[PDB]
C-alpha cells in the first residue's frame, strides 16, 4: 500500500519543514502557556486527578476506573516539586492560595505534552511525504483548537492520552517506511517497539485506547495480508518471522509494560485509604494501617452491632409492631414481628452476634466470613428469622421476621441461621471487621440474601420504613451490607491495634482490581447534564462547563473550534465522494485518477479515515455516559486527514490515458504530480485565518480570564451551547 | 402466602 | 452472476421425490401446531395485547400500539368472519374463554395454518436453490418441530404472520433471482419482483423488526445490481438504469404505498373515540366520533336515582322486603336483615338514590366524584344499603349485604352505611362519575370489602333463585366491577345530547402524527420484565419465557427453542466461517482445494443465507429496548435454511480436478455435477432429525401445557438460566 509514494524523496528541502514545524510549535506553546497560573482555583476534573496525585504522595490506596499510568505521571510532577499530598482538591473553586498544591507545575506538564503533540503530528505528515505547508496546516488545526487547548492546560489525563496517540501514529508510519525499504533492520525493530511502547501508554492512560490498538491492528493486519500473498515472494518461514516479531512488539511487550504500571501502583499505594471499600478483605490485608486512625474493628461473637445497607444507608431495624395478617394484594403474612430498614441510628438497630447452638466459640473470638451465626435483636430479645412466606412488595422474595428465644432454640432453629457471606469466594474464612468488610446477610435454610430498597416505602402499618426481604437473586450487588458500629466495644479495643500485612500474588491483586475497574465503569449510567451523544461530536454542537466565578462573571467552557471541526466534516464527506466516484468510474472502464493520486487516497488518507472510524463509530455501541472529550482522539486524526486530503485535491490528479488502468504492471504514469502551490497556499491561509479568528473569538471561554457582558455571552450561544452569565 | 419461583408470567409493556 | 451455473441446473431429483418429502414435513408441521389447539382455554402471554387490539377493531375504538396495523387487522378479520362483536377484552392471563366466548379456537387455528404453511415455503426455497429433496425436508423439519416456532404459531400472536411473510419474501426473491439469471424483463420476472415487494410490505406492516428483512433482500439486490453495472456484463448504462428504476419501484415505492394503505384502513375502521385518544393531539381526536357509550353517558349527581349493573353477570343491584333466613343451610347465623340480590331484569327494586354522607354541604345537582364516601338508599323500601361482619350465604369469608332503616342508619350503624364508587385505577380518583362509561368497585368503607355477584350458583327458594350479592375481601378482583346503567330521575335539560361535529384531517397529517407517536413511545417505555434477554444468549436458547401457568393442575406453557436443533444451527454457522476462511487462505497460497460448483454453493445460496442471518441477528446488539427470544425466531427460520444447505454442500465431492489451477479462470475444466454421498448424508440427517424430534417430544409438556409434570421432571428440564414453575 502506497509503496511508490512513500519511497519518494521529500517534496521540499528540510529547511522548509524545520521553519514551519518551529512556527506551529511556537503558536501551540503560546496558546497553552498563556495565563497558565489562572484560575488560581480547582477546575473541573482537577478535583479527581489532583486528589489522585495527593493519594500517590501519601501512599494511600484509592480505586478508580482508569489504569494508573497517567495519574502516576501527574503524581510524579508533584513528587519532583516536593509536594506532600496535603491538599485534596475536594471541590471546584477551591483556592490554591490557602493550601499550596504545585498546580502551576501540573498544568505546565500538561501544556508541555499538548505542545509536543503538534510537532509529532507535523512529522507524521512529513514522513507520509506531504509538503511542509500541509504538515503546518494539519498541526495548526490542533495547535489552536479550543478543546485541545482547554484540556491540555488543566490537570487532566487527556494531554498524556493525546500525545501517546500522536506518538503511536508517528511511530507506526516510521515502522511502515522501514518495512517498505528493508524489513528486519535495526531501525525496523526500534520503530516496531516504539509503536508498541506508545500503544502501551495509550491503554495505560484510558481504556478508550483500545480504539488506537484497533486502528494500528487493522493497518498491521492489512500489511501482514499483503506479505502472505505468493506475489510478495516470501516463504512461509519468512512470513511467520514477520508475524511473530509483530505479535511480540505490538501485543506481548505492550502488555508487560501495562502490567508494570499496576505493579508500580500497588508498590507505591501500600497504606489503607478511600479505595479499600472497592476491594476484598484479602486485598485490604496487603495494606498497612494508615498512620492515622482505622475503624476496621474486628467483630467478635457476643458483640452488639449495627448492620447498614450500602446502597440505601438504612440500618437493619426491628420493633414490637407486627406484619398485617394479610397484605393489600391478599397474600397471607406470618403476622410476625416486623424487620425494616431505618435510616436513623437508634436502639432498635442493635443486633447481638451469637454463635450456632452447641458451638465451643466463646466471648472475644472473631467472627469469620461464611460461618453460621444467629442475630438476636437486643430491644425485643428475639432471633432474626427468614421463612417460606412472601414479602409485602415482592411475591418471590421472603418475609424477614423475628422469633422468640424458646421457639428459635426449638423447631425453628434452622430458620434462625445466617452467614456473613463474602462478596468474593476468595474472602471466605477471613475475619469480619466493621466498616471495611462488605458482605451479604445470607439465610442458610432458604438460600436467600437480605435486601432493601428505597423506591417504595412500607404503608402506615410499617411506619413508612424500608422493606427488608429475602432476595433469591443472592449475587445481586444491591444485597450488600456492612457492620457500621460495635456498640459494646471494650476500652482496650477502642485504642489503635497494629496489623500483620499478608502478601497477595501480583496477578491475583491485578485481576481483582481489573474486574472492579470494568464492573464500576459499566455502572456509570446515571444522567449527567453535560453528557453528549456521538452524533453531536463532529459538529461540536454542545460543550461542557469547566469552571465559573460568580463575582467576576468569568467561566471556562470546553468546546471545539467549530470552523475547524466542520472543515474536517466537509473533508471526510468529500473524500467518501472521491472514493465512491473512483470506484464507479473504474467499474465503467474510465480511469480518471493517476496512480500516484490513488496511492495517496488508498494509502495515507485511507489509513487516517479508517483510524478516525475506529475512534468514532464504536461509541455508538456504548450504552454508558459519554462526553465531547471522547472525540478528541478522532479529531486529532481528522486534522492529519484534512491537511493531507486538500493537498491531493490541489494536485494534478488526472491519468495520462483515461481508457488505461495505470495500476496495470508496465503502464506509464506521472510519478511527480504537480501540486498547484499558489491557489493551495491561498486556500490554506484563508481556512487558517478563519480557524484563528474563531479561536480568538472564543479565547475568553478557553482561558476564563475575561469577563463577558450578557450580550457577548448570548452572541456565543448557538445550537445547544448554554453559557453562564447570559442573563 | 407461598413465595413461588420464576415470576407471575407477565406480558410485555404497551406504551403508557 | 453469483451462482449462475449452479442455479441454472435441472433439479437433482425427480419432482415426485420433492412432492413426497414436502407432503410429509407439512403433515408433521400441521400435527405439531393443531395438537390440542383448544387448550389452554385461557389467555396466554401477548394474547392479552393482540387479542385486545383485534377486539377494538371490531368495536371501531381507536387504540395505539407500537406495531404497524396489518397483523392485528388479520387477527380481527378472523373474528369478523366468526361474527364476533369484540365484547371480550382479554384483560389478564388465565381469563376463561368459557366465561365470554371469544372465537379463540379460530384465532389460534389461523396462526396454526400460517405456521404450517411456512414449512412448505421453506422447503420450496431450497428446492429452487437446486438442493436435494432430503435437504429441503430436513431444513423444513428443523422449523416444523422447533419448540419455539410451534409455541408461538399456535397462540394469538403476531409472529405467525411475521414468520410466513419472511419465508415468502426469501422464496419470492429466490424465484425472482432465477428469472433474472434466465431472462430479465419477462412477465415472470415482473410477477416475482412484485411478489417479493408485496411480501416485504407484509413483513414491515407486521413489526418494525421487518427492516432486517429489507436489509437482507436489499443487500442481495444491490450485489446483483453491482454485477449488472460491470462493463463485462455488456449492460449499456440505459439498460442498467432500467434494472435500477424497476427494482426501486418493486422493492421500495410499491411496498411503501401498501404500508400506507394499512394505516388508511386502520384510520377508516377506527372512527370512534377510545383508549388510544390519550396518545394523540386534540386535532387528531376531533377526527373521531364519540363512543356509543359516551353519547348516552350522563354525569351522576347527588340525589340522582340510579340503577347499578354488574359487568360480568349483567345483574342489577336489587333489594326487596324479603329477609335472609335466620340460619343458612350450613348452620351459620345471618342478620335476618333485608335481602340484597342480583336481578337480571330492570324493575323498581333496582333503584338506588345516591346520597352524600351525613353533615356534608353537598347539594342537589353536584357531581359525585370517584372514591368519595356516599350512601345508597333503596327507593322501594326506604332503607340504606349496609355491609357488616356477618358471613354471606354461599361464601363464609365474604360479608352479607343487607339494608337498614333510616333511623338506625342515621344512628349507631352510620359507619356501616358508607360506600364509595372506588375507581378501577388510582389515576381516576376524584374524577366525575358518569353512567355507562365509568366502571367502579362498590367499596364498603368500614369493613374494606367490595360488592360482588356470581351466576354459577343461585340463591335457594327463599332468595327467589336470584344472584347472591356479597362483600368480597379480594377487593382488586376484576369480577367486582360495576357500572351505573341508567339515571331514572334525569332532568330534561340533562337528556339533550349535543353530538360532536367530526372534523376531517389530511390522511398524511393523521399518519405523520401517529407515526411520530409510535417511534417516540417505542423509544421510551422503560421496564425490567422477568424475561428480557440479550442477543448473545439467543443462538444457545439459554433462557426462555413463561407464557401461562395453572397453579391447581401444576401445568405451564414455556417458550424455548429446540436446543438440540438451535445448536445444530450454531455449530453449522461456525463450520461455514471455517470453510470460507480456509478457502480464502488456500487460494491466497495458489492452492485451489474446492471445485467451482462447490464454491458457487458456498458464495451463492449459503452466503446469501449467512448474510441474511447476520442482518436478523447483529443489529440487535446496537438496540436497547426490551428484547425477548422471538427475534432469534425469524433469524432461526433463515439459519435452518442455511444449515440444511451447508451440510448438503459438505457431504458432496468438493475436490477440484487440479489443485494448482483456479477453476474460476475462464476456460478451465471443472466437475459440473459433484456427487453427493447420499448414503452417509441421509444417515447423518436421520440421526440429527431423530435427536431434534426426541427433544421436541421431551419438551412437549411445556409447548402444549397439557401435561402436569412432577417437581423432579420439572427440575430435569432446567437446562441453563431456564427457570420453570412447580420445581418445588
Ligand atoms: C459503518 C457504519 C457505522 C454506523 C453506525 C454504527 C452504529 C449504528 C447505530 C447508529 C447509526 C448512526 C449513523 O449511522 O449515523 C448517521 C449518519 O448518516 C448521516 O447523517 C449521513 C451520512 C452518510 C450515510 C452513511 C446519522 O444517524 P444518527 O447518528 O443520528 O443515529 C442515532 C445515533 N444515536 C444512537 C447515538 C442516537
Ligand atoms: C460483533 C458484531 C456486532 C456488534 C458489535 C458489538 C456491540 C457491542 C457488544 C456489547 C459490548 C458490551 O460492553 O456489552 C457487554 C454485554 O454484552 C456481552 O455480553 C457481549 C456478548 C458478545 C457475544 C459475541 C458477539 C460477537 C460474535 C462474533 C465474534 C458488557 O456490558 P454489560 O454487561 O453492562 O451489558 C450491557
Ligand atoms: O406480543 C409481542 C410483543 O409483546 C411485547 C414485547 O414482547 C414485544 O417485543 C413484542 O413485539
Amino acid at each position: 500500500v502506497a509503496e511508490h509514494w512513500l519511497l519518494q524523496p521529500l517534496p521540499e528541502p528540510e529547511s522548509r519543514y524545520s521553519f514551519w514545524v518551529t512556527i506551529v510549535t511556537l503558536l501551540a506553546f503560546a496558546a497553552r502557556f498563556y495565563k497558565i497560573w489562572y484560575p488560581k482555583e480547582v477546575v473541573f476534573d482537577e478535583v479527581h486527578f489532583g486528589k489522585f496525585a495527593s493519594y500517590y504522595l501519601e501512599r494511600s490506596y484509592f480505586f478508580d476506573v482508569h489504569p494508573p499510568f497517567a495519574k502516576m505521571m501527574i503524581a510524579f510532577i508533584g513528587w519532583l516539586c516536593g509536594y506532600d499530598g496535603s491538599f485534596k482538591f475536594d471541590e471546584i473553586g477551591y483556592s490554591y492560595e490557602t493550601h499550596p498544591a504545585p498546580y502551576i507545575a501540573y498544568r505546565s506538564f500538561n501544556a508541555i505534552l499538548g505542545t509536543l503533540t503538534v510537532p509529532i503530528m507535523f512529522n507524521t505528515l512529513k514522513e507520509l511525504n506531504f509538503r511542509a505547508i500541509t504538515c503546518a496546516f494539519a498541526s495548526l488545526l490542533v495547535a489552536i483548537d479550543t478543546a485541545h487547548v482547554t484540556e491540555t492546560r488543566l490537570i487532566l489525563l487527556d494531554a498524556i492520552l493525546i500525545i501517546s496517540i500522536a506518538a503511536t501514529m508517528y511511530c507506526y508510519v516510521r515502522f511502515y517506511k522501514c518495512q517498505l525499504r528493508q524489513p528486519f533492520t535495526w531501525s525496523w525493530y526500534i520503530w516496531l517497539h516504539a509503536t508498541g511502547l506508545s500503544l502501551s501508554f495509550v491503554i495505560s492512560t484510558k481504556y478508550v485506547g483500545v480504539m488506537t490498538y484497533s486502528a494500528i491492528g487493522f493497518a498491521a493486519v492489512v500489511n501482514l495480508w499483503q506479505l502472505l500473498d505468493i506475489k510478495a515472494g516470501l516463504s512461509l518461514r519468512q512470513f511467520m518471522r514477520h508475524f511473530s516479531k509483530r505479535l511480540n512488539g505490538l501485543v506481548l511487550i505492550p502488555f508487560v509494560i501495562y502490567l508494570f504500571w499496576f505493579w508500580v501502583h500497588f508498590t507505591v499505594l501500600n497504606t489503607s485509604g478511600p479505595g479499600d471499600a472497592f476491594m476484598s478483605a484479602e486485598f485490604q490485608e496487603t495494606l498497612k494501617d494508615s498512620p492515622l486512625s482505622v475503624d476496621s474493628k474486628t467483630v467478635n461473637y457476643f458483640d452488639i452491632i449495627t448492620i447498614k445497607h450500602q446502597d440505601t444507608d438504612a440500618f437493619l431495624h426491628s420493633h414490637l409492631a407486627r406484619y398485617p395478617q394479610r397484605y393489600e394484594d391478599g397474600r397471607i403474612s406470618s403476622a410476625g414481628q416486623q424487620v425494616t430498614g431505618y435510616t436513623h441510628p437508634d436502639f432498635n438497630n442493635q443486633w447481638e452476634v451469637l454463635p450456632p447452638h452447641g458451638s465451643d466459640v466463646g466471648k472475644g473470638q472473631a467472627v469469620l466470613l461464611n460461618q453460621h451465626i444467629r442475630l438476636r435483636h437486643v430491644a425485643t430479645d428475639t432471633y432474626l428469622l427468614a421463612h417460606d412466606v412472601a414479602s409485602p412488595f415482592y411475591p418471590t422474595n421472603e418475609e424477614i421476621t423475628t422469633v422468640t428465644l424458646e421457639e428459635g432454640d426449638g423447631e425453628l432453629y434452622p430458620e434462625t441461621l445466617f452467614a456473613f457471606q463474602p462478596l468474593k469466594k476468595s474472602d471466605e474464612g477471613h475475619v469480619l471487621k466493621s466498616k471495611t468488610v462488605s458482605f451479604r446477610l445470607f439465610h442458610v435454610d432458604t438460600s436467600v440474601a437480605l435486601w432493601t430498597h428505597n423506591d417504595e416505602l412500607l404503608p402506615d402499618w410499617g411506619f413508612q420504613q424500608q422493606e427488608i426481604n429475602g432476595n433469591k437473586k443472592v449475587i445481586d450487588p444491591s444485597n450488600n451490607w456492612v457492620v457500621d458500629e460495635i456498640v459494646n466495644l471494650d476500652e482496650v479495643r477502642k485504642v489503635y491495634i497494629p496489623k500483620v500485612v499478608k502478601p497477595l500474588p501480583f496477578l491475583k491483586k491485578w485481576i481483582e482490581t481489573q474486574k472492579s475497574m470494568f464492573e464500576h465503569n459499566n455502572k456509570l449510567s446515571s444522567e449527567h447534564p453535560f453528557a453528549s451523544e456521538p452524533y453531536s461530536w463532529p459538529g461540536s454542537l454542545s460543550g461542557v462547563s469547566f469552571w465559573t466565578n460568580g463575582d467576576e462573571k468569568k467561566q471556562i467552557y470546553f468546546i471545539g473550534n467549530i470552523i475547524g471541526w466542520w472543515f474536517q466534516v466537509i473533508s471526510l464527506a468529500v473524500f467518501v465522494g472521491i472514493i465512491v466516484a473512483d470506484l464507479i468510474t473504474r467499474h465503467r472502464g474510465y480511469y480518471a485518477l493517476n496512480k500516484m493520486t490513488r496511492e495517496k487516497l488508498y494509502g495515507p488518507l485511507m489509513f487516517f479515515f479508517v483510524s478516525w472510524c475506529c475512534h468514532y463509530f464504536p461509541f455508538f455501541l456504548m450504552a454508558r455516559q459519554k462526553f465531547l472529550h471522547h472525540y478528541l482522539p478522532a479529531h486529532l486524526i481528522a486534522c492529519l486527514f484534512s491537511g493531507a486530503l486538500w493537498e491531493v485535491i490541489f494536485s494534478d490528479c488526472k491519468s495520462l490515458d483515461l481508457e488505461k488502468d495505470e495500476d496495470i504492471s508496465g503502464a506509464s504514469y506521472e510519478r511527480n504530480p504537480k501540486v498547484y502551490v499558489k491557489p493551495y497556499t491561498v486556500f490554506l491561509v484563508c481556512v487558517s485565518c478563519a480557524v484563528a479568528w474563531f479561536f480568538v473569538y472564543f479565547s475568553p471561554l478557553v482561558y476564563g480570564d475575561v469577563s463577558l457582558s450578557p450580550s457577548e455571552v448570548v452572541s456565543r450561544e448557538w445550537f445547544d451551547i448554554e453559557l453562564n452569565f447570559s442573563k | 402466602t407461598s413465595t413461588n419461583a420464576t415470576s407471575s408470567s407477565c406480558a410485555t409493556p404497551s406504551l403508557k
